């Protein structure tokens, strides 16, 4: 936990998770200010103008996916992705690099 | 000839394979020129004997799709000799794949090849969509990996 | 276990997880660190159920089953102004379109 | 001398694991 940042979607919704867990997506890392960027100068929020909330509220849930079941012995579920938002967030996918 | 080949030890080992994962699993035996052979499938959460052979080579895939699948958490499984009489287990499970990939599986899964391009989508996904998994170009990848150590 | 939530107010929702056995009121100490209310300005609820202080949240039904990482539980979160609490309000996410044709 | 291929016993049936 700890440390948490904002993600914003284009219709608004605000969603606040753990900054370890955005870092899954190198384009969130890439604009947050962390230790190496500018730690005095925090950037702890990103506003997405073009994902709407029914797609990075998934985004956040492949976040806890893939933090919890990386470099795991435990048997690993599939991660679920209803047809109607699969294109969606294929292209969401590809402009976070997650 | 090639680096990931079987070797024709000639000497038995038991295995099990185990299938842990929710697809229906392809075993792909590399024979001994490193060309890859289709063993029958396995369900989910069968488990089945196998009379391989010391230093032989295993991958295993989703059998629909292709998309490649771990073997005791890794890519390539080789089986050595028994202790004890005991099989050696080849446990199969997913891995956790990239989100962009995940999605990439699932709009193949309900897209045919010659509509991809029908899909209004950024255009650099339809030469991904396009790339579809398969083994040798995991072979290679895996051959240079083997080369770097 | 650990439990993987959301926790949702308005168009807030917070991603987070939490112990089967922790309770109800730990939980609220982890949202006033996040949003900076305290626990007694907060009603967490499991749909329309107001959720006691004292319970585990794997009392509540909040278990492995039920609050996966890949698919987290909601846990509503309604807050204290001056006085009196809000009633819970959660807005929905957008809508989802209709598959393309290629895709039917 | 011979190749010998991976084979499945005969006498082999699926098990749940």
């Amino acid at each position: 936990g700890g440390m948490y940042v904002k993600l914003i979607s284009s219709d608004g919704h605000e969603f606040i998770v753990k900054r370890e867990h955005a870092l899954t997506s190198g384009t969130i890392k890439a604009m947050l200010s962390g230790p190496g960027q500018f730690a005095e100068n925090e950037t702890n929020e990103v506003n997405f103008r073009e994902i709407p909330s029914h797609v990075l509220s998934k985004v956040c849930m492949y976040f806890t996916y893939k933090v919890r079941y990386t470099n795991s012995s435990t048997e690993i579920p599939e991660f679920p992705i209803a047809p109607e938002i699969a294109l969606e967030l294929l292209m969401a996918a590809n402009f976070l690099d997650c | 000839r090639p680096v990931l080949r079987s070797v024709n030890s000639r000497e038995p080992s038991q295995v099990i394979f185990c299938n842990r994962s929710p697809r229906v699993v392809l075993p792909v035996w590399l024979n001994f020129d490193g060309e890859p052979q289709p063993y029958p499938t396995l369900p989910p959460g069968t488990g089945r004997r196998i009379h391989s052979y010391r230093g032989h080579l295993w991958l295993f895939r989703d059998a629909g799709t292709h998309d490649g699948l771990l073997v005791n958490q890794t890519e390539l499984f080789v089986p050595s000799l028994n202790v004890d009489g005991q099989p050696i287990f080849a446990n199969i499970t997913l891995p956790v794949y990239t989100l962009k990939e995940r999605c990439l599986q699932v709009v193949r899964s309900l897209v045919k090849p010659e509509n991809y391009r029908r899909l209004d989508i950024v255009r650099s996904l339809y030469e991904d969509l396009e790339d579809h998994p398969n083994v040798q170009k995991d072979l290679e990848r895996l051959t240079q990996e083997r080369i770097a150590h | 276990m650990d439990v993987f939530l959301m926790i949702r107010r308005h168009k807030t929702t917070i991603f987070t997880d939490a112990k089967e056995s922790s309770t109800v009121f730990e939980l609220k100490r982890i949202v006033e660190g996040i949003l900076k209310r305290p626990p007694d300005e907060q009603r967490l609820y499991k749909d329309d159920q107001l959720l006691d202080d004292g319970k585990t949240l794997g009392e509540c039904g909040f278990t492995s089953q039920t609050a996966r990482p890949q698919a987290p539980a909601t846990v509503g979160l309604a807050f204290r102004a001056d006085d009196t609490f809000e009633a819970l309000c959660i807005e929905p996410f957008s809508s989802p379109p209709e598959l393309p044709d290629v895709m039917k | 001398l011979e190749t010998l291929a991976p084979y499945i016993p005969m006498d082999g049936e699926d098990f749940q694991c």
